Parts: structure tokens; C-alpha cells; sequence
């Protein structure tokens, strides 16, 4: 998980257009139980890329917000 | 005062507890299945 997350970060730094690398980075954050860190990274990516059609990213955001509970409105959206 | 007989008693009695049927949490409502589903390759 540490090595995979580092590799995903290096992939993102090499070419920022690789959305799949960032999604794998978030998945690795989830793997390391970094719920808050993954949430912050996902919010940063979504706010920078509000027009991106990453359906799985939005599904993961909704699941995270439902687990949080207070952010139900973003989860619905 | 010999007039009409009537008693006034406001009714604000609390009803008995309902004990409604309980919802069952989904499998994705538990932390471990959530972790397994999100960490899918």
C-alpha cells in the first residue's frame, strides 16, 4: 500500500492527465485506512476537476459522505 | 350557580411507545464490507 501509493503519486507527477493514477492513489489511501486523507484528496481533485466525468470517483465520494453522514447532500449529488 | 353541568379536562396524554419494526442495515453499511468493496481492483 505504501509502495503502490508512492508509485501512483509518481505517475501523477510524471503526467497529471492520468486520472487513473490519481484514482489508484485514492484507493491506496483507502487501503491504508486514511479516510480523512482520501476524503481531502478526493475533494481537491473534484474541486479542481468539477467537469471531469469520473463516475467511480463520484460514487466513492457519495459513499464516503454517507459514512460521514453530515455531508448527505454532497452524497446525493 | 344552578346551571348546565359540564366538566372540562384537556387531553394531552402521551401515547404508548410504538415499537415499530426495525430496519436491517445493508451489507455495505458495515465498515469491513465497505473496505472490501472500495479496495476492489
Amino acid at each position: 500500500y505504501v509502495q503502490a501509493q508512492k508509485q501512483f503519486k509518481q505517475a501523477e507527477d510524471s503526467q497529471n492527465s492520468n486520472t487513473l493514477a490519481k484514482l489508484g492513489y485514492a484507493q491506496c489511501l483507502i487501503a491504508r485506512n486514511e479516510v480523512g486523507d482520501a476524503t481531502i484528496y478526493l475533494e481537491k481533485f473534484f474541486k479542481e476537476n468539477q467537469d471531469s466525468k469520473s463516475s467511480e470517483m463520484m460514487l466513492l465520494l457519495g459513499i464516503i459522505y454517507s459514512q460521514s453522514g453530515k455531508s448527505y447532500y454532497k452524497a446525493i449529488i | 350557580r344552578q346551571d348546565y353541568i359540564a366538566k372540562v379536562r384537556y387531553q394531552n396524554d402521551l401515547p404508548a411507545p410504538p415499537c415499530p419494526p426495525k430496519l436491517l442495515k445493508y451489507e455495505i453499511e458495515k465498515e469491513a464490507p465497505q473496505k472490501e468493496f472500495l479496495k476492489d481492483s
